[PDB]
């Protein structure tokens, strides 16, 4: 039955990614006085299927200068980790219940970076190398702030167990307790997924296509799916951490729905930001994350360490 | 005089650092100037992580509570009203 | 599945051979990645969830900065792989052969003494039968760093600050 | 072993997608198509040439910052101790030292590039 | 060395408490108060003998009193208790806060039919005195004889006979 | 380098050595070694030159390898004993690994190769610290574990160190390399008596530290790094070269100078333990060190070399920098032989 | 030169982690607390030279607890003999060792 | 000892041999250093967990901290060599002889 | 609000710990009886398995001390089935 659970957590996520592509296109269109995909299927509902079939029926090209092994391993690592980072998510019950699921998520994200690195390096192109170096610089800028903010907001949780987040927020969303950390975490998640004002690894208007410039057909589809799956997963993480939802143990559907709606709202805000701001310069991205967030993240880490002790509100260990 | 000019200039050019030093400064000073830090300590001691191993009764332990729930011994009534 | 730890340790040795033969540092990077992940797996299997995840996380972040430099300093017009130079391939094959020989000698011959005395039984044997209760003993011992290990905290913090200073002094010309 | 099963399933699914991608479509390859992309013109030099990092110091310090983040992770469990005074002082000491290192790097123009 | 003495299969046979963890947790608070005396004696034995084979008899008395504890529940509070532990059994954490309504029903019947009072907060964790008659073990660790210490110092100091006797140095 | 930053780095080196010499936990000893290396590398590279960078890289590589071997030995000792205290190590393999690591840190041959190169690469100011202060921590660790040290390995390392130091010193015209090889020979002399009597090792360390402080401070006061450059010092300042000749004679181990004390006491202790061939060989091999010291004394003071015309301008000016400890270090390194019975205070 | 400043000033910088028999958080005992306690109390004050030979039984027990080399050797011998017996059909594992009887709670 | 201990010790030995045997780049030597550090971490962690030395569970973290400190030292020395010579080749470190 | 909720959660955790403490003596009794029974079964089967082997004393202690030493996993489940060994060893670690 566990294999059935694995399939019921992977296939629906891939379908959600496929339709999130269409949702993003239509949202951008309607925010640009346009109409998203509207011909292929009713209201464009068949566009993702057409895109997938085109990509997987498209000839994939293997660059002559490319290192084949890494060039093929990178896409696999990207998708596998994108699908794996959903394993510990509590909705309301996690598939795999870890005492340290949060650190597992951090480690899985840190590994996913190497997909962009190796894809860029192995592509053996100047634009791909620039994209890989930009990914390196991006992960240099956000990782420390990401971990510090996550630690500070989990100091009121009592452990790194993700399921406990539901209990901690049983009377109040944790965003009412750490909204500056919430803002900084949201921006860090934007930077991490190579997303709005931080689309520097891909850089459509500056690097043609970034690290995936030499990728076509299937592998390109896998990188896109991994990117959007990471988007949805990170938005789900933001939902569980700050926007807690009521969980009736006898009717888990209530939580599931509330959770899904919050994640959808966060993804829609991701697209909203994508169609509202110009792109950063990765020098400015690193300067922001190192000189405006990091000092403030350290200060708020001090504050959230001292607060439970000074208010006698240390959360339970178990 | 000079402090007011410095702080006004600091919050006009680099407002991010002004907040961080203020928040960081409070996190060091406030815990000492609090009456609930001792309560936080007592709560941690109160939680019985390990078994309360009993001691052999020699007959000369007046305050040690040889009982299920008789009055002698420590009380958590303070935590109940916290 | 009773020898998961042994398989992971063999993969650990394989990755160590992989980045010890000195291919292009890019490839040494993934060698160290595999070794660190498999070591995290071993530590998880022995009950060290936090410690294993900690090595996994730190080395994952550290090898990234190494990769950045491999493309900036150790960048050869033709980066070499384990099957690109007879020296690198020879080192890789020699390491694999050494590992395989020692594994075979340890397995088929229960008691093996190369330098120390190794027993061929499974690693499950040495495990203890005690109950930790409502504890993560590794987590509590690690968290005792801020209560018991104040001196360790002081020295480590001073070393990290002095490390920042030393990096800035070195990379100034 | 369940986590191993999940990892195996994900890896197998990804590799199967790769296999279908590389064996379903009709393949017609020639030298010009597989040539590196340089916006329509032939590249001058190799992409494996050195690429200078203008933020090398930032990365070397990010190493130590990741170290400090590793040191700070046990904090949620450290708050469960009875020596809250010493624990709090040591945690604030580590955070103060991290802030001091950041400040030293900032003032000595280490966070700047080039 | 020697042969590890092991108790026979017969002498470690007890009527097991064949209930579930959820059942035990539901009655745990009342079980600690009512079966305090025999459980504390066994804990003192195990923590003074430091040998499981020297406290089997006390361990048997724990099960006998535990069974007697549940026998009274079955005879006076059968149905309300069954409602209580079924609610607790549902939750994966076996929480107490999701079944307070059923808990009040079980406490009310038990307070009337049996007279038991649930212990308050911080009462089952207190260190108690146990009045036993088994002698306190003289050598629980079975330690050998401590080796004789080296001779300890002497009286007052006097100058070296002829100073430092280093070659030609007379002082 | 900012003077405040330089003072902090020097204090960090000293604090690392004090952590090694003060702790009772192996982990803290390794931590002190790591701090010493971390704060020593920039001190090696205070004056930025390609040679300085090369010296720093070689020193860092060698000390890193030694620290890795030391930590492996510590981990194996913990595995076979469950102990972290600095005591009788309970595993022979761990003892051997730790001995190799500590010899590599000290520069005992055949781990001597880095010393002449790192010493030559760095300036005299850094060379003095490298050849004097950096020997304290490994020697202290060896003195704490002298009981568990395999005497054969330590004696072989000491004898090889003396032989190689003497042989290397003969072909050297750079003063820093001569000092490095002399340091290797003296480290061999110190480690020869470690299994027998550690107080003699401490006495030899103190005498060597005084002699090397005097020599390096005289070189700094003369701003000389080669035999030819030092030869000119007879014209501007004959006192400095005369004191240098006296200190070289002391380093040779010639009585009644202080350099005879350590060799004499070491031979005494080694003969008390029925070892007569090893001290005799060590005494005979010290003649090579005495040879190159004498050659330097000839080129510097005993004989006068051709100067240059521009020294006339230098004659008018007086040295501004004043090393307050130089006269005391010269006196203690030349005229302390009548004070050997003070050995007991080191007990 | 072990400058024992800790014993002089009374400070405790690292003596709290030197042994596993020392005080540990929440009184979590070491796996070989008893053996190490016996070895330390036996060899306290008599000097290292005497401790090596006199309190050698205690140290051997401590090492056996730490590494279980001899216990593993005995278990391996038992396993090998059982396998040899099964190959020749001279032995039949009992049902409680064959997963046929319910293990006691 | 268990076979996992043998494997980890062998991994440390292989990494040490690799570090002692340079080929061209200084980056690979730092890789071997980090590998040795990782092997020592795994060894110490297994030893501490197996013996339930609770208070010593913080030792591997300190080892890791000083490990990446040494790694940062190595990286800074690497950049200086590259700045001074153009390549990180270990053969450029040749001015200092004997 | 988080202060109030965290204080309530600490009280709940204390209550759960008290329940665990109340249940602990019975679990300790069952554990020691089960361990002793498994040791006895292993000794009984060993007496048959290695009766032919020369000089093999059955149940011989490996320690010099005549003190109770908690058996290792291989000393309890050494000859049990592989499924039982895997359970008793890696069950808690692998359960998620």
């Amino acid at each position: 039955m566990f294999m059935i659970n694995i399939l019921s957590l992977i296939i629906p996520i891939l379908l959600a990614v496929a339709f999130l592509t269409l949702v993003e296109r239509k949202v951008l269109g309607y925010m640009q006085l346009r109409k998203g995909p509207n011909v292929v299927g009713p209201y464009g509902l068949l566009q993702p299927i057409a895109d997938a079939l085109k990509l997987f029926t498209k000839e994939p090209l293997r660059p002559a200068t490319s290192s084949i092994s890494m060039f093929i391993i990178a896409p696999i690592l990207a998708l596998s980790l994108a699908l794996t980072m959903w394993v510990p998510l509590p909705m309301p019950y996690p598939l795999i219940n870890m005492n340290l699921g949060v650190l597992f998520m951090l480690a899985m994200s840190s590994l996913a970076v190497y997909s962009i690195l190796w894809s860029g390096w192995a592509s053996n192109s100047k634009y791909a190398l620039i994209g890989a170096l930009r990914a390196v610089a991006q992960t240099i800028s956000y990782e420390v702030t990401l971990a510090i903010i996550l630690l500070s907001v989990l100091l009121m949780n009592g452990s790194y167990t993700l399921s406990t987040l539901i209990t901690t927020q049983e009377h109040i969303w944790m965003i009412f307790t750490s909204w500056p950390l919430a803002m900084m975490w949201f921006i860090s998640t934007l930077a991490e997924t190579n997303r709005a004002p931080f689309d520097l690894t891909e850089g459509e208007s500056e690097l043609v296509s970034g690290f995936n410039v030499e990728y076509a057909a299937g592998p390109f589809a896998m990188f896109f799916m991994a990117e959007y799956a990471n988007i949805i997963m990170m938005n789900a993480f933001t939902a569980i951490l700050f926007l807690g939802a009521s969980h009736d143990p006898h009717t888990p559907e209530l939580y599931t729905i509330n959770f899904v709606l919050k994640t959808l709202a966060l993804t829609i805000t991701f697209l909203w930001i994508r169609a509202s701001y110009p792109r950063f310069r990765y020098d400015q991205l690193m300067h922001l994350l190192w000189k405006s967030f990091l000092p403030l993240t350290l200060a708020l880490c001090m504050w959230h360490i001292s607060l439970p002790i000074m208010t006698a509100s240390i959360p339970p260990q178990s | 005089g000079r402090i007011a000019s410095f702080l006004k200039n600091a919050w006009a050019k680099e407002p991010v650092l002004v907040a961080s030093f203020a928040i960081g400064g409070l996190a060091i000073i406030l815990p000492s100037l609090s009456p609930y830090t001792n309560y936080a300590i007592r709560i941690n001691r109160a939680t019985p992580y390990n078994y309360p191993v009993p001691l052999r009764d020699d007959g000369n332990m007046p305050d040690v509570p040889s009982h299920p729930q008789d009055p002698q011994g420590p009380s958590l009534e303070w935590l109940k009203n916290l | 599945t009773m020898y998961i730890a042994f398989i992971l340790s063999t993969i650990f040795v394989i990755g160590f051979v992989g980045f010890s033969s000195k291919p292009s540092p890019i490839y040494g990077g993934l060698g160290l990645i595999v070794s660190g992940g498999v070591g995290c797996g071993i530590v998880l299997n022995f009950g060290g969830s936090f410690l294993g995840l900690m090595v996994f996380l730190i080395y994952l972040g550290g090898m990234l900065v190494v990769f950045g430099y491999t493309t900036a300093m150790a960048t050869e017009m033709y980066p070499e792989v384990w099957v690109s130079n007879k020296t690198v391939f020879g080192a890789f094959v020699s390491g694999l052969m050494m590992e395989f020989c020692m594994v075979y000698y340890a397995l088929k011959e229960e008691e093996v003494e190369i330098i120390f005395k190794f027993n061929g039984l499974g690693d499950w044997v040495i495990y203890d039968t005690g109950d930790s209760g409502f504890f993560s003993e590794e987590a509590m011992g690690i968290a005792a760093l801020y209560s018991y290990g104040t001196w360790l905290v002081i020295v480590t913090g001073w070393s990290l600050l002095i490390g920042v200073v030393v990096i800035m002094e070195i990379t100034r010309g | 072993m369940n986590i191993m099963l999940t990892l195996l399933t994900n890896v197998t699914l990804a590799s199967l997608l790769v296999l279908i991608a590389f064996w379903l479509p009709q393949l017609n390859a020639y030298s010009e198509k597989t040539s590196p992309y340089e916006c329509g013109f032939d590249p001058m030099g190799s992409a494996r040439l050195p690429f200078s990092m203008k933020f090398f110091l930032v990365a070397i310090t990010f190493l130590l910052f990741d170290l400090e983040i590793a040191l700070l992770l046990p904090l949620p469990w450290a708050s469960q101790t009875n020596n809250l005074k010493t624990m709090l002082t040591m945690a604030l000491f580590l955070l103060i030292l991290l802030a001091a290192s950041l400040a030293y790097e900032w003032t000595q123009k280490g966070l700047e590039w080039a | 060395p020697g042969i590890v003495e092991l108790p026979t299969l017969e002498d470690l046979k007890v009527q097991e408490v064949k209930v579930s963890s959820s059942v035990l947790k539901a009655a745990a608070h009342h079980y600690g108060a009512q079966c305090d005396k025999p459980n504390k004696e066994f804990m003192l034995c195990r923590w003074e003998e430091k040998d499981p084979r020297r406290c089997l008899e006390e361990g048997k008395l724990v099960n006998q009193c535990a069974l007697d504890f549940f026998r009274q529940i079955k005879r006076h509070c059968a149905e309300p208790f069954t409602e209580y532990w079924t609610c607790i059994d549902y939750s994966g954490l076996q929480l107490f806060r999701h079944c307070r309504k059923q808990q009040a029903k079980f406490d009310e019947c038990v307070l009337d039919k049996l007279g038991w009072v649930r212990p308050d907060l911080g009462e089952l964790s207190k260190v108690t005195k146990v009045k036993t008659d088994r002698p306190l073990p003289e050598n629980p660790y079975h330690s050998r004889a401590r080796p004789e210490p080296n001779p300890e110092a002497e009286g007052d100091l006097k100058p070296a006979k002829h100073g430092s006797r280093l070659f030609f140095w007379t002082m | 380098m900012n003077p405040i930053i330089y003072t902090t780095l020097i204090m960090t080196v000293m604090s690392g050595t004090m952590l090694v010499m003060i702790s009772s936990h192996w982990l803290l000893i390794w931590i002190g070694f790591e701090m010493n290396l971390l704060a020593m590398i920039p001190v090696l590279m205070k004056n930025f030159n390609p040679r300085a960078t090369e010296a720093a890289t070689k020193y860092f590589l060698t000390q890193a390898t030694a620290s890795m071997m030391l930590m492996m030995a510590i981990i194996i000792n913990l595995l076979y004993s469950g102990q972290w205290t600095i005591t009788k190590m309970f595993n022979p393999v761990a003892m051997t690994m730790m001995t190799m690591a500590l010899a590599m840190k000290l520069g005992l041959s055949p781990f001597h190769f880095w010393v002449p190169e790192v010493t030559q690469g760095i300036s005299l100011q850094a060379g003095l610290l490298l050849l004097t202060w950096q020997k304290l921590a490994p020697l202290s660790v060896l003195c704490q574990i002298s009981q568990s040290i395999n005497p054969n390995l330590m004696l072989t390392m000491a004898m090889l160190s003396i032989l190689i130091g003497g042989w290397g010193g003969l072909n050297q015209t750079q003063l820093r390399k001569i000092m490095a090889y002399s340091s290797i020979a003296h480290m061999g002399w110190m480690t020869a008596v470690l299994p027998y009597n550690t107080t003699m090792t401490i006495l030899n360390l103190l005498i060597y530290i005084t002699m090397t402080l005097a020599m390096f401070m005289l070189l700094i006061h003369s701003s000389a790094t080669t035999t030819l450059s030092l030869s000119h010092t007879w014209n501007k300042m004959p006192v400095i070269t005369s004191l240098m000749m006296v200190t070289l004679l002391s380093m040779g181990g010639l009585p009644p100078l202080s350099g005879f004390m350590p060799k004499w006491m070491i031979i005494q202790e080694m003969t008390k333990n029925e070892s007569i061939i090893m001290p005799t060989l060590m005494a005979m091999t010290a003649l090579l060190n005495l040879y190159f010291y004498m050659r330097l004394a000839y080129s510097s003071s005993l004989t006068m070399f051709p100067s240059t015309n521009n020294m006339k301008m230098k004659w008018q000016f007086e040295h501004t920098k004043q090393m307050k400890l130089l006269p005391t270090m010269i006196v203690l390194s030349t005229l302390v032989l009548p004070m050997t019975p003070a050995l007991s205070s080191l007990n | 030169p072990f400058f024992d400043v800790q014993k002089r000033l009374g400070l405790d910088l690292d003596r709290w982690m030197t042994i596993q028999s020392a005080e540990q958080p929440h009184k979590i005992p070491g796996r070989c607390h008893a053996f190490e306690k016996e070895w330390i109390e036996c060899a306290h004050g008599i000097g290292g030279i005497r401790a090596e030979k006199e309190c050698k039984i205690e140290f051997d027990d401590f090492v056996e607890c730490l590494l279980r080399q001899k216990t593993m050797k005995r278990l391996s011998a038992i396993k090998r003999q059982r396998d040899k017996l099964i190959k020749e059909g001279k032995y039949t594992p009992p049902p409680h060792h064959l997963g046929k009887e319910d293990p006691r709670p | 000892m268990p076979l996992v201990y043998m494997n980890i010790i062998m991994a440390f030995a292989i990494a040490l041999a690799g570090l002692l045997m340079y080929r061209s780049h200084l980056m690979s030597s730092l890789l071997c250093l980090e590998g040795m550090m990782l092997s020592l971490f795994i060894m110490s962690t297994l030893i501490i967990l197996n013996t339930h030395f609770t208070l010593a569970n913080m030792m591997p973290i300190i080892l890791l901290v000083f490990a990446a400190c040494e790694a940062a030292l190595g990286l800074s020395l690497l950049v200086m060599v590259s700045n001074t010579y153009g390549t990180d080749y270990v053969q450029n470190l040749n001015l200092l002889q004997c | 609000s988080m202060m109030k909720w965290n204080r309530e959660r600490r009280r709940l955790q204390i209550e759960d710990f008290e329940a665990r403490i109340a249940l602990m003596p019975l679990f300790q009794a069952e554990k020691d009886r089960r361990v002793l029974q498994m040791l006895r079964e292993n000794l009984e089967e060993e007496a048959i398995i290695m009766k032919d082997v020369p000089d093999w004393k059955v149940g011989e202690s490996v320690f010099h001390t005549t003190r109770w030493v908690t058996p290792m996993m291989g000393e309890l489940y050494g000859l049990r089935t592989n499924e039982e060994i895997l359970s008793a060893t890696y069950g808690f670690i692998w359960y998620t």
